[PDB]
RNA sequence: GCUUGUGCUGUCUUCGUCCA
């Protein structure tokens, strides 16, 4: 359990800046993010 | 609320409603099923009536 | 009145054309669910036999 | 050696003809201009209330659609170099339209002129939507009756056309050389005549018709060519001109660039 | 209806979402790209994958 | 062999784009003179056979709202029916099952934003609800085209 | 529904000629003089006007769903 | 708690889990839920 | 669903390198290039370029798949030249017509307005 | 919210509020009762918001 | 001191898709 899963999130760094998602899955560091628009879910770091 | 108190505000409302175009519509609905009613009983001093109340009622822009 | 009401109410939604009881060797299809994938399709499914 | 001459110029269009290239260089410079010049186009749109009757993704997708004026967009930053948190002054532009219908009658249209701009680069002439006049409205976005409202803050950012059409400078390229067909490039499909059944090229008057007893010659290359450079407004066509030569450079700089530290 | 409509391919991974074929081999299928549909069986051990590529490729 | 050949840049300024929408419909039945099922949001600690999706995007009232992102079997409607008590009345001060869910997912296949939300009252006299949701459609290499 | 701000071939703007192409056909001037006012010379952009059909006016004529 | 809508007079009012599912002023028996108020973004393509 | 991001056709890993060259043992003097995130725009410049040059004796180029952005480049010169130096000397070549061509066409636009 | 309520009545009965005099010096008044006045239905928020209610 | 939950009906009918 990490206090992060299904929280609105917002993306910093990388090629999806700006875009805001929510958190669905979190193991080690891999955030799951799904995107408000594009309907896909992205890997992605906790740093970004 | 309870449903028959519901009921009472919407009615006292609909007393104190001047004028409502869902309202209007089902009122025009209404009193043509009266005045096919009235054609249908071959009654023809209320069918004047009902005319002239859809007349005074009527003619929207 | 349940008896006319449910009878006329089953027949038209189901399709079978006969008593729900003899469901079973009786008319099937004679009422369908309208298309309604674009207004050509509408108008023709209203004008089929 | 290669020549350049301009037919006609204006803001939005310009008719020009190149001697002394290659045709790949020419082919190369069309699609440079049409597809990897930088311009400056909405592309994220935050919507706070809309109560019209087209969808959010609708109206998200006329406002990419809208030409932005990108003159100074050479200086701009893109969105993933820019080490910025969120969104900055130096990799984009905001925008904001709020628009409503006051009367219980009527309609009222949205148009690209109501974008205001909030914020972006300091002294910079990027980020106003393009209007032809002063007078002119602008794109019609939308239509509005009695109690619709319209309330959306969009962002701008630099991109190409690679990614998306959105971000194109042009519309459509003119590209023809040989009107006379002196090179055989092509063999005309006929029924009696192929002469009198083929309409004449436009710049056919431009150069001297082959002689009856003329003879094929092997040993030509087309030398001229006529392009007409249609932009949307975004940019003028000089500047996306000078702007496609400009890119053709950078990418083979950085080819080169590239060849001397590979060894 | 005979042998051929089921053949042993090589796997190449690619982006979008459909099956893709070289155009020579849609003659054995009896296919064409106008709203076919085809199946594909994966094997899962080393002895059903040397048949494959041994007898029906 | 019937393929075409699509313009990418026609695609992106809005050549056969479409819009999709789907609804779902739930309802609370009558089983008995007061087993009634209700709209609400589970809950693991009173809830008994929970799904594997996500359970934070519904409202107070069970009901996902209007503008809200969802993908596939993400729940869009929270319904539970009621359940006999075991003998956990040996003590479990508020962890005792007594609901069991019965909630909708949305299609594992398809995502979307939700559209519209309906909620009125059946012939019977239950509640009843209506869920839509709204996509888009962009076309791409499989899609079916005709003159 | 409502006019497209691009041509789907070319790209030009099209978007900001929907009034004036009503105007000029107000003033009885033949579809094809009025695209040639509006200096529309390529038939793909003279198809996305010409052929254009604006559903949001029927659309508008519903009661608003909030105020 | 949660905001509603009247599918005829367009009035907003509130439920608490208990009032029959009804508009207050007119009476209808089909009412709307509000929209969230959680930020929504799209990418304009 | 399957559809890759559109910025993939020019945004270059960062452990994928720009440029790869291995030679081609077949015939004497010949390298293999593969160029990554690029397409025709590059290639045919470069090809056509290099075909003029009398000390070139082979150069061509191919996009094996449309979905994927790159192509490959074969360059055989003469004994005495190196077909690395071949390629920098054309896109030297093209950089100095390309400014000039710029030039002249500023020099025409301030003239004509 | 709340003036169609049939308890209403007994509700707002000895209650104080702000009033406007108009006369504007805003006083406090103690409610004697409520009469319902047929025929006086004023605006009360907006356009729409019609009541009959009267405070004595 | 605080820890993440682990799955699905049946039977008919109709309308469709690609071959044939
Ligand atoms: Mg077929
Ligand atoms: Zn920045
Ligand atoms: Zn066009
Ligand atoms: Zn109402």
């Amino acid at each position: 359990r990490d206090p992060t899963l299904n929280k609105t999130v917002k993306i910093r760094q990388g090629g999806y800046k700006g875009k805001i998602g929510i958190v669905k899955e979190a193991n080690g560091d891999r955030f799951r993010v799904e995107l408000h628009n594009p309907n896909k879910t992205i890997p992605i770091p906790c740093s970004f | 609320l309870s449903n028959d108190e519901v009921n009472s505000i919407v009615k006292m409302k609909q007393s104190l409603s001047s004028n409502t175009g869902f309202n209007t519509v089902l009122k025009k609905a209404q009193l043509q099923e009266e005045l096919e009613e009235a054609r249908d009983a071959h009654d023809h001093e209320r069918v004047a009536r009902i005319e002239a109340e859809l007349k005074s009622i009527g003619a929207e822009s | 009145s349940t008896t006319i009401t449910s009878g006329l109410k089953y027949s038209l939604a189901t399709g079978n054309w006969g008593e729900q009881k003899k469901a079973m060797s009786s008319r099937a299809g004679v009422s369908q669910v309208l298309n309604r994938y674009t207004y050509s399709s509408t108008l023709s499914h209203l004008r089929r036999t | 050696e290669p020549k350049v001459n301009i037919i006609n110029a204006q803001d939005d269009e310009v008719e020009l003809m190149l001697s002394d290239v290659n045709l790949s260089l020419a082919n190369s410079l069309r699609r440079t201009m049409l597809a990897e010049v930088p311009t400056l186009a909405i592309d994220l749109v935050e919507i706070k209330m809309n109560t019209s009757v087209l969808a959010d993704e609708f109206i998200s997708h006329r406002l990419g659609l809208i030409p932005l004026v990108s003159e100074d967009v050479e200086e701009m930053k893109y969105s993933r170099d820019c080490t910025c948190e969120d969104y900055c002054d130096e990799c984009s532009v905001v925008l904001e339209l709020s628009a409503r219908h006051e009367g219980e009658e009527g309609t009222t249209d949205v148009y690209s002129s109501s974008l205001i701009k909030v914020s972006g680069p300091g002294n910079l002439n990027v980020g106003e939507p393009v209007r032809r006049d002063d007078y002119d409205q602008g794109i019609l976005l939308c239509k509005l009756r009695n109690h619709q409202e319209l309330n959306i803050r969009c962002i701008a950012k630099k991109g190409i056309a690679k990614e998306h059409a959105k971000w194109s400078p042009c519309s459509a390229i003119a590209f023809e050389y040989d009107p006379h067909n002196k090179l055989k490039h092509t063999d005309f499909w006929f029924e009696v005549d192929a002469k009198k059944e083929w309409p004449d090229s436009k710049y056919a008057t431009w150069e001297e018709p082959p002689k009856p007893g003329e003879v094929f010659d092997y040993k030509a290359k087309p030398n001229r060519f006529y392009m007409t450079v249609e932009t949307t407004g975004s940019l003028k066509a000089n500047q996306v001109f000078s702007r496609g030569i400009k890119t053709l450079q950078e990418k083979l700089a950085n080819v080169l660039f590239e060849l001397e530290n590979s060894r | 209806l005979h042998k051929m409509s089921m053949m042993a391919h090589r796997v190449k991974v690619m982006p979008y979402s459909t099956f893709r074929l070289n155009l020579s081999v849609t003659s054995p299928y009896n296919a064409d790209f106008d709203g076919d549909e085809m199946n594909l069986h994966v094997p899962q051990s080393e002895e059903t994958r040397a048949e494959l590529s041994q007898l029906c490729a | 062999e019937d393929s075409m050949i699509m313009n990418q840049s026609s695609i992106d300024r809005g050549l056969f784009r479409s819009l999709f929408f789907r609804s779902y419909m739930d309802q609370e039945k009558r089983f008995g003179i007061s087993i009634v099922e209700e709209f609400e949001k589970p809950t693991r600690a009173t809830t008994l056979r929970l799904k594997h999706g996500t359970y934070e995007k519904l409202d107070e009232d069970g009901l996902i709202a209007p503008g809200v992102r969802v993908s596939g079997d993400d729940i869009i409607i929270g319904k539970t029916t009621p359940i006999p008590p075991d003998t956990e009345e040996l003590g479990q001060r508020t962890k005792y099952h007594t609901k069991r869910d019965a909630s909708t997912p949305l299609r594992s296949t398809e995502n979307g934003i939700v559209d519209q939300v309906l909620l009125t009252t059946n012939q019977e006299g239950l509640k009843f609800v209506k869920v839509r949701m709204r996509t888009t459609k962009v076309p791409q290499i499989g899609d079916k085209f005709a003159s | 529904m409502i006019i497209p701000v691009r041509c789907f071939s070319c790209g030009k703007v099209v978007g900001d000629k929907w009034d004036a192409y009503l105007r000029l056909l107000e003033e009885g001037k033949q579809e094809g003089d009025a695209l040639d006012e509006l200096k529309l010379k390529r038939y793909c952009c003279r198809r996305m006007v010409l052929t254009h059909v604006d559903l949001i006016e029927k659309f508008l004529r519903y009661n608003p769903l909030e105020k | 708690g949660v905001k509603y809508t009247c599918g005829a007079c367009a009035h907003n009012f509130s439920l608490n889990k208990s009032d029959p599912v009804r508009c207050k002023e007119c009476g209808h028996r089909v009412i709307y839920k509000a929209r969230t108020k959680r930020m929504i973004q799209f990418d304009a393509r | 669903m399957n559809a890759p991001d559109r910025f993939e056709l020019f945004i270059l890993p960062d452990d994928v390198p720009k440029l790869k060259i291995t030679p081609d043992s077949r015939v004497p003097n010949c390298i293999i290039i593969k160029f990554e995130r690029e397409d025709h725009t590059l290639a045919n410049l470069l090809r056509e370029e290099l075909a003029l040059y009398p000390d070139v004796t082979f150069v061509a180029y191919k996009v094996e798949h449309p979905l994927f952005a790159n192509f490959v480049m074969r360059l055989q010169t003469e004994e005495g030249t190196r077909p690395k130096q071949a390629l920098e000397r054309a896109c030297a070549s093209i950089i100095n017509k390309l400014k000039t061509l710029d030039h002249k066409f500023n020099e025409e636009w301030n003239i004509k307005n | 919210k709340y003036w169609y309520y049939p308890e209403f009545d007994d509700v707002v009965k000895g209650m104080y509020l702000r009033l406007n005099t108009g006369s504007s010096p805003y006083k406090v008044v103690e409610v004697l009762g409520s009469q319902r006045i047929k025929g006086s239905a004023y605006g009360l928020n907006s356009k729409e918001n019609n009541c009959d209610m009267y405070l004595k």
